[PDB]
């Protein structure tokens, strides 16, 4: 099924020209064009007041990486290195060593935030729910080095974010 | 963030449809940004027998 | 006193160039449709006084928007230095903060930072239009910050 | 205190000049389901100061190639004129009582166009000399028209000065005697304006910005000057000419305020026709005329020509 | 929700108000309240030079009547 | 006279960097190549791919897509036309349907987590099901997206202006279109009827009901206007997409192409083991070379 | 009639906002004067308001607080001073404000939201989390030759 999109000649009656003559002079649908920008000026205007008013977003937007950990207060992180293996940037950098007590720990888990791509591949990987994309977006840097995460600052996000985190998985586990 | 009926005639007019009944601003229609929890089905391939890989 | 005064003339100056932040429609990549939809009625830039303008010889802050690659950097740097100061680079995305996805490829610069000084980097692949406003916005508290006349009268 | 009437006549205009860019930005916007300025001050009523401070306070970048000093008489040459050409026009008792007013305002609309043209040429930028082309086919093309039209109008005014318009529509707006010209006239003062749908020699999308591509700072914000000036003082014209209004002797505040509505709604409405149109293509704009314009107009000059004649009805000279 | 629009009008409008108030108040105050006579013709002309010629202070405004004639 | 294009001044390698990636790992790399369609370009590699390893999509995966899809045409056409204007010279259209566009963008993240780059369509289908109330904003939108369009058209398709800098503006010849390597609309604007979603239906495309809209004269007036056409057949196909949801899951059931469900990967050891190697090494595509191509809404 | 009354709430509007005062504060700090229903408020004083009346996008916001840790925030304000219990209410990611469902409690959450910290001397500056790899041989101290 096809239709022709522009297949319509113009009847020549002399009611239908005189039309187009009083179209062309007196300028119709160049007035048709004037009244629709004026029903739109007396509509409602669409802008948002930011940063008092924010635009919706869901569960499962992708932000600022953090690390999270166990309600005890242990790190969920196990250094498995899915996520690094599995990132399409290369953006994760971890280092394991087994800690003191004896667990697998990441000595250095550092996530370049100037080479991240924010695909959330790597909370999908992570088999403990460790890494993931937090709800925080305005996170702008004035300078490059203050976009380089380290572990420490991965940790300090989870411990800010947590209470964001955990009710934004708490809403989307189960689609998971 | 609602108009006069002054306003909706004039508006309408100036258009030649009624706006009011097909807005692009989003009130109260929307879906609840709460939602009670899903349970996602299986697929065709979640059987305890005959489900050897091979087919 | 002096002091009083130019303090006084550093926040007039200040505030007319962050309240009349005139941008350049510089948008590269993906990350200018955000600079478009931020652009758009929802978030609106107009109201925050930033009005994109083309010609470099009017506008202050240039968003990088969109992966910059070799073919592309002499001409970002030469329209960089078109703009008559003072000027602000803002860092829209990944791919023009170090890299992003092509971080590793023969004809991307690994970020805009080695081409042209960077002021504000705006993270995000895309950033959030909501995000790249929150850059401006930081930007604009930058130059809110500024203490030239300050420094001139301890010269 | 004539220097009194002089300086009331030129910082006035520039505060209106600069309130227009506000609401222009304010009614194109809500043109487009945007707000506008908003932040500074309540109602963005502080932009035009704000832009107008950076604009002076921004580096003013000379153009290694350019020709110094008529890069630099151009501004001068623009504000200038735009600045006199508001001294003859009857707001109640004209500043200048002239008895060619039309005439002079005919001559310095003309010359603002070599504002436009020493500008461009001396810029040294192609595409800042194809903008000073493009403005010296535009304005050539439609000041024929504009001063065909203006003869066919003032044909039943009975002479040039602007004041005995006042006399002429005591009893009824010359727009009902002459609205065919009326419309073409119209779209004349959008095109000697360089305003939309006709703004071809500035040309955002395919000129960068044309004749202000390399004017930065205050030579720039100084020819916006000049075109938002020029913008006020066609609509203040417009009005004059067609929608006449009351004037009491006694009270000339009535005729003002009169006046000033009329050339509000005209301005308005030339944001309205700016947000509501695509551009014309440089040759349609002059085939337009030369070929859909000129030979209406003609036709109409001589109908007013004869129909003073005709009718018994030759407005007195004095 | 336009009438937020409507300030930038506002003072504007005072703007335009200005001049056109201002001239003429200024007219009736150089010239002793009247209206500022206009000479577009050589008689218009004559007239005042007449006026300020008969008013023996040498302001054409400043008019007599009977009282001046015996 | 003459008009040399030096395009290169945005190449990414990405062609390159694509060997040395996964084929998952390579997913986000077509969201990134056409930055006004996303979800048309992954559900194009996911076809390659699928068909490769010889595995289909369910079915809800398959009207999950085709409506995805439909929705990045509207985008993608928004886009066109709104841009076109502007530089012709309208620009309150482009305001006017980016509106909307944001509003697309608001159904892009509450499903993927991302407005622009979904990365949602995968081989194998998608990578999680719809949240729950999405179908209902959706049919809000697409109720009152005909206004919109509508709107557009009032705008632009009928004005004296706009029918002069487009009307036989740019013509181009069948035989010169068809040789010249064109597809999509430069075909479907000079009278040769051919659209992929029809000839060569690919997904569930076979099934929904639809118009293609054949040009008349291909210059650039009639290639808008068989955009704004297009943009209606697409709501129409929405609509359909919306009333025609089946059950049933949302991947292949195959954990060797398809990551198993995160309840299932913490509790049973196959499904572990499936995940752990898919993660790290992914699902071993047999030899071969294919060319899979869909009508994406360029 | 409806002219009256919208003539009418406009004075609604500044006795809504504690008075005149008040009425020019929230317009020249928020830019708004629209009122609404005061949802709660935060330890660090931001007010969360909410009017379903309004148009998706502008049911709910907030007026900032004037003072944050040790910062004057009156005149300069930014997305970051969300605390983290509110962000998912205020970006109409639930329905269920913190006053009502409040997130769990645990021992490591922060109790003080800091803001962006770009910037101020309290900056992030990324550093090497691991130690040394290679050793050296520490030449021993006796001369002995
Ligand atoms: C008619 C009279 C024309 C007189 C004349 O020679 O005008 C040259 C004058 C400048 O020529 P130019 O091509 O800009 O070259 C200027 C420098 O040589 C080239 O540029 P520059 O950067 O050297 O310009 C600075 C230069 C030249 O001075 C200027 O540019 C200052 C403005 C012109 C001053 C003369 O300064 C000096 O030479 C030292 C001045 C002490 O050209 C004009 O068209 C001026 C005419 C003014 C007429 C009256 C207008 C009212
Ligand atoms: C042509 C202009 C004629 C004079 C003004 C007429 C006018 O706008 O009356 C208000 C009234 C409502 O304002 P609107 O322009 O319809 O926009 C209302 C929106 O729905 C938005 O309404 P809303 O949802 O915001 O709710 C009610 C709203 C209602 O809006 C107002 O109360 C604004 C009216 C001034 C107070 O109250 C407020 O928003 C108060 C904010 C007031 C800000 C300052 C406005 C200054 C106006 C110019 C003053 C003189 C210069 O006008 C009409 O309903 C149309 C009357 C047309 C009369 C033509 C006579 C010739
Ligand atoms: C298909 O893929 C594509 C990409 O893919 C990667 C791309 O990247 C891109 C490229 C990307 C882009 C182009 C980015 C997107 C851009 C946009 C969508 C554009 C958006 C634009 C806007 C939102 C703004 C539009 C502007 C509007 C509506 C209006 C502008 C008008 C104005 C007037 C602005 C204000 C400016 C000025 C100069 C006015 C201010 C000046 C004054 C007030 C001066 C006042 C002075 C005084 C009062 C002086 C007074 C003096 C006195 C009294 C005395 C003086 C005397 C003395 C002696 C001193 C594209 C296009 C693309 O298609
Ligand atoms: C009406 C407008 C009223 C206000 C006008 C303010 C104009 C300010 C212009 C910029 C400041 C220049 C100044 O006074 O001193 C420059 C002073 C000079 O002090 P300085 O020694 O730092 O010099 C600046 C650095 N160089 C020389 C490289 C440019 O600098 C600054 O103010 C910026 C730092
Ligand atoms: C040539 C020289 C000419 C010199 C003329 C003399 C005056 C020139 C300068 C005038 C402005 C000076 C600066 C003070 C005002 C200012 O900009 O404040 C900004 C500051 C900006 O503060 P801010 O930076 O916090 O604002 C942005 C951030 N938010 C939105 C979150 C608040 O605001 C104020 O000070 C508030 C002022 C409110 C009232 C403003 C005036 C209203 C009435 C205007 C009537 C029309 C006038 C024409
Ligand atoms: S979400 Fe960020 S850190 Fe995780 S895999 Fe993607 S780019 Fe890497
Ligand atoms: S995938 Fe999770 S557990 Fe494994 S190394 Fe990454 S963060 Fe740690
Ligand atoms: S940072 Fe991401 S969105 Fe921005 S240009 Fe690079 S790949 Fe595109």
């Amino acid at each position: 099924t096809y239709k022709f999109v522009n297949m319509r000649e113009p009847s020549m009656d002399m009611k239908s020209v005189t039309d187009r003559a009083a179209q062309t002079l007196l300028w119709t649908e160049l007035v048709r064009g004037l009244g629709m920008t004026l029903s739109y000026l007396f509509r409602e205007p669409a802008t948002i007041n930011y940063p008092f008013e924010k635009g919706p977003l869901s569960p499962r937007f992708r932000g600022e990486h953090a690390l999270r950990r166990y309600p005890s207060g242990e790190e969920r992180c196990i250094a498995c290195k899915l996520c690094e293996a599995v990132c399409p940037a290369q953006a994760i950098t971890i280092e394991a060593e087994p800690r003191a007590d004896g667990s697998r720990r990441t000595t250095r888990y550092d996530i370049d935030m100037t080479k991240c791509i924010y695909c959330g591949f790597c909370q999908e990987a992570c088999p403990v729910d460790a890494i993931v994309e937090g709800p925080n977006f305005e996170f702008s840097t004035e300078t490059h080095e203050e976009l380089l995460y380290n572990k420490e600052k991965l940790l300090n996000n989870g411990d800010k974010w947590e209470a964001e985190i955990a009710a934004n998985i708490q809403a989307d586990y189960l689609y998971r | 963030a609602s108009a006069t009926r002054v306003i909706q005639l004039l508006r309408n007019w100036a258009s030649g449809r009624d706006l009011q009944a097909k807005l692009q601003l989003r009130y109260q229609e929307i879906s609840k940004r709460t939602q009670p929890p899903p349970k996602l089905p299986v697929g065709p391939s979640h059987k305890l027998s005959n489900n050897y890989y091979c087919t | 006193r002096g002091e009083y005064v130019v303090a006084k003339l550093d926040d007039l100056v200040n505030w007319a160039r962050r309240s009349s932040l005139w941008p350049m429609t510089f948008g590269l990549a993906c990350c200018a449709v955000e600079m478009m939809h931020m652009a758009a009625p929802r978030y609106d830039m107009d109201r925050f006084g930033v009005v994109f303008r083309a010609s470099p010889r009017q506008s202050d802050v240039m968003i990088v928007a969109g992966t910059l690659t070799n073919k592309m950097a002499p001409a970002l740097r030469k329209v960089y230095d078109q703009m008559p100061e003072p000027r602000y680079v803002v860092s829209m995305g990944s791919c023009a903060n170090g890299g992003g996805y092509y971080h590793y490829s023969y004809s991307v610069v690994r970020g805009c930072d080695r081409i042209v000084p960077v002021d504000i980097y705006v993270p995000g692949c895309p950033p959030t239009a909501e995000a790249l406003l929150y850059g401006i916005l930081q930007l604009q508290r930058k130059i809110k910050r500024e203490k030239r006349l300050r420094i001139w009268y301890r010269r | 205190m004539f220097m009194i009437n002089i300086l009331s006549l030129i910082i006035p205009i520039l505060l209106a000049v600069a309130f227009l860019t506000l609401v222009e930005r304010k009614v194109l916007g809500y043109m487009q389901l945007r707000k506008g300025p908003n932040v500074v001050g309540p109602y963005g009523l502080l932009q035009p100061i704000a832009d107008a401070l950076k604009l002076v306070t921004k580096e003013p970048l000379r153009p290694g190639t350019s020709s110094i000093s008529m890069f630099i008489i151009a501004p001068i040459l623009g504000l200038s004129l735009a600045l006199t050409m508001w001294v003859p026009l009857p707001m109640p008792y004209p500043l200048i009582n002239m008895n060619l007013g039309v005439l002079f305002m005919l001559a310095m609309s003309s010359l603002a166009v070599y504002s436009i043209l020493w500008s461009g040429w001396a810029s040294n930028s192609k595409y800042a000399l194809i903008g000073a082309l493009r403005a010296v086919a535009q304005t050539i093309s439609y000041e024929v028209t504009l001063a065909i039209i203006l003869l066919s109008v003032l044909l039943m005014n009975g002479s040039y000065t602007l004041s005995t318009l006042i006399t002429t529509q005591e009893h009824i707006w010359m727009i009902f005697t002459s609205w065919p010209l009326a419309m073409m006239w119209f779209i004349s003062t959008l095109a000697e304006t360089n305003r939309a749908p006709f703004d071809l020699t500035e040309g955002e999308s395919e000129l960068v910005s044309g004749f202000n591509v390399e004017y930065a700072a205050g030579p720039f914000a100084m020819f916006f000057m000049a075109e938002y000036a020029n913008i006020i003082m066609m609509n203040a014209f417009t009005a004059i000419l067609f929608l006449g209004a009351s004037h009491d002797p006694h009270t000339p505040e009535l005729y003002t305020i009169n006046f000033v509505l009329k050339t509000l709604a005209l301005t308005i409405t030339f944001l309205w026709i700016r947000a509501s149109y695509p551009r014309f293509r440089y040759d349609q704009l002059m085939h337009l005329l030369w070929k859909s314009f000129l030979p209406l107009t003609l036709a109409l000059c001589m109908w007013h020509i004869s129909l003073p004649i005709m009718t018994a009805s030759i407005p007195p000279q004095s | 929700m336009w009438f937020e629009i409507l300030p930038g009008i506002a003072v504007m409008a005072a703007c335009l108000f200005i001049p056109g108030m201002a001239t003429a108040h200024i007219h009736k105050f150089t010239n002793g309240g009247k209206e500022k006579r206009v000479a577009h013709f050589s008689y218009q002309w004559n007239l005042m030079e007449r006026d300020r010629c008969i008013s023996g202070v040498n302001r054409y405004h400043v008019t007599k009547g009977l009282e001046n004639i015996d | 006279r003459k008009c040399d294009p030096h395009i290169g001044l945005l190449h990414r390698g990405t062609e390159k960097l694509i060997e040395y990636k996964t084929y998952l790992q390579a997913l986000p790399y077509f969201d990134r190549l056409d930055y006004v369609s996303m979800m048309c370009n992954e559900q194009a590699y996911s076809l390659a791919v699928e068909k490769l390893l010889n595995i289909q999509p369910p079915p809800r995966a398959q009207w999950i897509r085709v409506l995805f899809g439909e929705i990045t045409r509207l985008l993608n056409h928004i886009m066109a036309v709104t841009t076109h204007a502007l530089d012709i010279g309208a620009m309150t259209p482009f305001f006017w349907m980016f509106e909307e566009r944001e509003k697309m963008f608001e159904f892009y993240e509450r499903v993927s987590g991302a407005r622009m780059h979904a990365a949602y369509i995968r081989p194998g289908g998608v990578h999680q099901d719809l949240p729950l109330g999405l179908l209902d904003d959706i049919y809000e939108f697409s109720k009152n997206f005909s206004f919109r369009i509508d709107e557009l058209e009032e705008m632009l398709t009928n004005n004296r202006i706009w029918r002069n800098r487009t009307v036989d503006i740019g013509v181009v010849t069948a035989e010169d279109a068809l040789n010249y390597g064109f597809s999509g609309v430069m075909l479907r604007g000079s009278g040769i009827q051919w659209d992929l979603r029809k000839t060569q239906p690919y997904d569930v495309y076979d099934q929904v009901e639809f118009d293609v809209p054949i040009g008349s004269r291909g210059d650039c007036y009639d290639r808008y206007l068989c955009r704004v056409e297009e943009m209606r057949q697409s709501l129409r196909i929405i609509s359909q997409c919306l009333n025609k949801m089946p059950p049933g899951e949302i991947k292949v059931d195959d954990a060797k192409v398809s990551p198993p469900k995160r309840a299932e990967m913490k509790t049973s050891m196959e499904s572990l083991i499936h995940h752990f190697k898919l993660y790290t090494e992914g699902y071993q595509v047999p030899p071969g070379a294919t060319y899979t191509a869909i009508e994406a809404p360029k | 009639m409806e002219l009256v009354q919208v003539l009418r709430r406009g004075l609604q509007q500044v006795s809504g906002h504690g008075g005149l005062r008040g009425y020019l504060r929230v317009l020249f700090r928020a830019n708004d004067v629209r009122v609404g229903t005061l949802v709660g408020e935060d330890k660090y004083g931001n007010k969360y308001y909410e009017d379903n009346k309004q148009f998706f996008g502008r049911h709910r916001w907030v007026i900032y607080t004037t003072e944050m840790n040790g910062r004057d925030t009156f005149w300069d304000v930014d997305g970051s001073m969300v605390p983290p219990e509110w962000h998912r209410w205020l970006h109409c990611m639930t329905d269920d404000p913190p006053t009502t469902k409040p997130p769990t409690a645990r021992k490591y959450i922060w109790t003080n939201h800091k803001f962006n910290v770009s910037g101020t001397p309290q900056q992030y500056v990324p550093y090497s989390t691991t130690r040394k790899k290679i050793q050296e041989w520490v030449p021993p101290s006796t001369p002995y030759k």
